């Protein structure tokens, strides 16, 4: 039971709002390109998400 | 004056949720002996041993 | 080369192999142990290790 301005600010927070999902993909795409790319580094994933 | 009919919603979000900062912490990393380094070209820095 | 295996350390084409259950012959000098009853060959014991 919303006024129709207090309405208009929480349906604004509801549809938008700053937060999107996880993987272990993205995680993978975060570290820099030659660190990727290297052989004097090993990385893997060991944590299901 | 307070009209119920123009002041009553119906509001939708999500169940649960997790939000995780500092994405690097769900990455294994480890390193080759210094002795076998390699740079760009696959051949051995400090060939001086 | 289990030798080649020690230095890099990628363990990528020997975890594919080793959950795929693909025919692999490791080489390399290894000790063993040697094991004198019927009934652990029975019981598949050396598909463990």
């Amino acid at each position: 039971i919303l006024h129709p301005i207090d309405h208009a600010f929480n349906e604004y927070f509801l549809q938008h709002q700053l937060v999107e999902p996880l993987n272990n993909d993205i995680i993978f795409n975060y570290i820099p390109e030659r660190i990727r790319n290297d052989v004097n580094y090993i990385l893997n994933m060991d944590r299901n998400l | 004056q307070f009209d119920f009919r123009a002041s009553m919603h119906m509001l939708t979000s999500n169940l649960t949720f997790t939000v995780y900062s500092d994405l690097l912490a769900f990455v294994s990393a480890d390193t080759v002996e210094p002795i076998n380094a390699v740079a760009f070209d696959n051949m051995r820095i400090m060939n001086e041993l | 080369n289990l030798e080649e295996l020690m230095r890099s350390g990628d363990y990528a084409q020997i975890t594919n192999m080793l959950l795929n259950n693909q025919p692999v012959a490791l080489v390399g000098a290894l000790p063993f142990i040697t094991d004198s009853s019927v009934i652990s060959l029975i019981a598949k014991l050396d598909a463990t290790v």
